[PDB]
């Protein structure tokens, strides 16, 4: 893995074209996330 | 060390996690190529992931980050999709779970949009789709996402397409 930018713990990817997109985030240390919920699902075919 | 506890659909915790999953679906610029064509999910199960060692690893790091950032962990709840979700829940996140070729460098990527993480369930770009039918838009096969607690601390803001 890379390092975070100096003086930062993560990167925020702010969407700047698609006005409907929400943010995406990057961490560089595995210890900075805990997998709290496991969700089992199907995608649904639109009507 | 990991145990999985089923949540009941009647539990407020199941309901609030389902709502986050459903309400953060969006359309994607690939027309559904990677993740499939859908507006919503059929949630089959939600389980709490309980691992004392992994939790302590997380909270230890959270305190370090917090003390470097005026007592602010900047903790978020975010989605993660990966072919390795079964390894993550048993061993935690590490360098093997990084997106080496990601837009923001080799790190572990998380999304606010559940449908963004859904694009990675079968690999980068949806890989070859589901194991059974090789269909990235499979409506039959069962998928898994993680809804994760993530410490951002001081986050570097990247404006981007
Ligand atoms: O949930 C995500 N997983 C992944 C992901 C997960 C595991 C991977 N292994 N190799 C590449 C990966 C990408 N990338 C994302 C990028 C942006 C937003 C969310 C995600
Ligand atoms: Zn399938």
């Amino acid at each position: 893995m890379a390092h975070s930018p100096p003086g930062h713990h993560s990167v925020t990817g702010r969407p700047s074209v698609n006005g409907l997109a929400l943010a995406e985030y990057v961490i560089y240390r595995g210890e900075q996330a805990y997998p709290e919920y496991l969700i089992t699902y199907q995608i649904m075919r639109p009507e | 060390g990991t145990i999985l506890i089923d949540l009941s659909p009647d539990d407020k915790e199941f309901q609030s996690v389902e709502e986050e999953m459903q309400s953060t679906v969006r359309e994607h610029r690939d027309g559904g190529h990677a993740g499939g064509i859908f507006n919503r999910y059929n949630i089959l199960k939600i389980q709490k992931v309980c691992n004392k060692k992994l939790w302590e690893r997380y909270t230890h790091r959270r305190k370090e980050v917090s003390e470097e950032n005026h007592n602010h962990a900047n903790e978020r709840m975010l989605f993660h999709g990966s072919p390795f979700v079964n390894a993550i829940i048993h061993k935690g996140f590490d360098e093997r779970h990084a997106y080496i070729g990601g837009m923001f460098g080799a790190g572990i990527y998380f999304a606010e949009n559940s449908s963004k993480s859904n694009q990675y369930v079968y690999g980068i770009g949806g890989g070859t789709g589901c194991p059974v039918h090789k269909d990235r838009s499979c409506y039959i096969c069962h998928r898994q996402l993680l809804f994760c607690r993530v410490t951002l601390g001081k986050s570097f803001l990247q404006f981007s397409a």
